[PDB]
């Protein structure tokens, strides 16, 4: 459930970045830069996830 | 739709608050200034403040006089002063170094309140209340950090003669996010210049004060050749305006404000308020082209 | 406390360059500024390796008392 | 007593790898195919490649043919090859950076199964491309540590390392131009290098004016000398190399040669001027 939906975040996350280096920040600055900020969303919510993965453990243990 | 200029900030009646900043040789200062004459022209009923924490003394050299400590009303205008103010000055002045840079925030904070006291010493005194505040930040460091200092404090407090002045701190840093995060009392303005690294560094900054639920919907591009209007001159423009396209893509909200380059460095009322209008009402390289090169 | 009593020492030290540094304007002064930053990192790692080896020694200390 | 050019470089016998790279709109492509074309005409002997995996593909837009995966010479030069690559692809086909390297050096050895004497990186002006650099460090901890399994129940990549941190096999080349990002963004470069065990000795500075040899052009020139003066302050013991500004962009082999050569003399802008407006 939880621990998938992070796992697939991890993959978009990678998926975004490689393509960003497929790209020229200097030509295509605008399209880049917009990509950036989806990164930063994304490792947001990845590290949001393993909090709750983790936490949700921690508190398994009732 | 949004216009590429200042004028809705120049003529607001609400805002207390515009802070401009920008790394680089972008032009921050003057940008400054700038706005501080506008609004100031734009608003004879209020009484404005322009203050620069730039150690560099721009301000003295970019009116043409000395300012200082103490708020002078810059010659020619009767409602714009100046301050300028080494901060880390007044910091040292007063003054664990370990203890207060362990945790971020803490030390851009002391110097900041330093900045406060002098500023409502300058009301006092005098008698001379300011509607308004221009700050100049400083091109380096990051200014505004103690922002997100309230989260960070209050839960580093929940875990945990030095307990009070921290809870005071915490405090008086609430009490100013209380303005600094009102859009119509306060917003900030980025200064750059088109070119990859400046944009770069703009961006951040956007970013930097969003996570600070600081307003900022303004850009200032200078230094832009409308060169079409020197084979050199000419291809840097080429150059300026591939960016300038994409700035328009990226922030489409925003109030992205195109200035045109002034050979030599412009200094003076007079030539800064010639130039300070292309802030308020857009530069046309095609009509306004005789205002810039009478500069000159 | 050898260690330590530099611990506080450089982490002032560090202090006053930063506050200095801020003093100046980098645009103009870019060679100095410059020079100065080279400086700071190079306190901030004599810094770290201090912090480093008192973890190192009270854990060292902590040992022979477990022992 | 530091010539305020490449030729020590150029003209050296000894460097089998040579990095070139810098952030910005700064010339950082253009600086590699001058420096490779120059190394390659001034040592007829040796055989020269030239390999960019910055994605906009600027090389086959500098000399004006295509370029790719395999290694071409490029047409006019004899000892000069050119590749153009994608590690993010070759990938699919420190650690994320060396995984991608190792994908590089495998294409370079394939060329070579022609063996090339010394090779020319344009590095992609954006992320570190020499986290790998760092690696060889990283990559034998990760030799120290797997070795230490073995008692339980190489020197492969360590003649790289000593051949990267090796001063007459290797050296970085910055490029920047002068103003103040550019500057800063090269100095915490020179930093991340040095600290690889990494020789750098030299900047190009590009885009330069000398006006006074346009009111306009003529305040940028004295900016771009302010921060100049100060470049020559901070780095005493470099080569940093004044090259002149050129309207519209450089390409083909011609004018890339004609160009390139100011990086083995130094460029006059009182003599040399002639030189410029010509290529304009
Ligand atoms: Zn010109």
């Amino acid at each position: 459930e939880l621990s998938k939906k992070y796992l697939a975040k991890v993959k978009e996350r990678h998926e975004l970045k490689e393509f960003n280096n497929s790209i020229s920040a200097q030509d295509n600055y605008a399209k880049w830069t917009k990509n950036n900020r989806k990164l930063d969303s994304l490792d947001k919510e990845i590290n949001n996830l393993k909090d709750e993965i983790q936490s949700e453990n921690k508190a398994f243990q009732a | 739709t949004v216009e590429p200029n200042l004028h809705s900030l120049i003529t607001s009646t609400t805002h207390k608050w515009i802070f401009v900043g920008g790394k680089g040789g972008v032009g921050k200062t003057t940008s400054s200034c700038s706005i501080a004459i506008q609004m100031a022209l734009s608003q004879p009923n209020k009484q404005f403040l322009l203050i620069s924490t730039d150690p560099a003394h721009n301000l003295s050299d970019a009116f043409g006089e000395k300012f200082g400590k103490d708020a002078r009303k810059v010659t020619g205008m009767n409602n714009l002063s100046c301050m300028e103010i080494d901060p880390s000055a007044a910091l040292k002045d007063m003054n664990l170094a370990d203890l207060t840079g362990s945790i971020p925030g803490i030390d851009e904070a002391l110097s900041f309140m330093e900045v406060m006291k002098h500023i409502k010493r300058q009301e006092q005194g005098e008698g001379e209340t300011f509607d308004t505040v221009i700050f100049d930040t400083a091109p380096t460091g990051h200014t505004l950090r103690f922002l997100q200092l309230p989260n960070t404090l209050s839960k580093l407090l929940e875990k945990f003669d030095i307990s009070g002045k921290l809870n005071e701190l915490k405090a008086n840093v609430e009490t100013i996010r209380q303005q600094f995060t009102d859009p119509d009392l306060t917003t900030f303005v980025c200064v750059c210049i088109s070119e990859f690294l400046s944009l770069y560094e703009t961006e951040r900054l956007i970013q930097e004060l969003i996570s600070y639920d600081m307003d900022v919907n303004s850009i200032i591009v200078n230094q832009l050749l409308f060169a079409e209007n020197c084979k050199r001159c000419q291809a840097r423009w080429k150059m300026q305006k591939k960016y300038l396209d994409q700035i328009d893509e990226l922030y489409e909200d925003f109030h992205v404000v195109k200035m045109p380059l002034c050979a030599g460095e412009i200094r003076g009322l007079n030539n800064l308020t010639k130039f300070s209008q292309f802030l308020n009402k857009e530069y046309n390289p095609i009509t306004d082209g005789k205002v810039i090169y009478e500069l000159e």
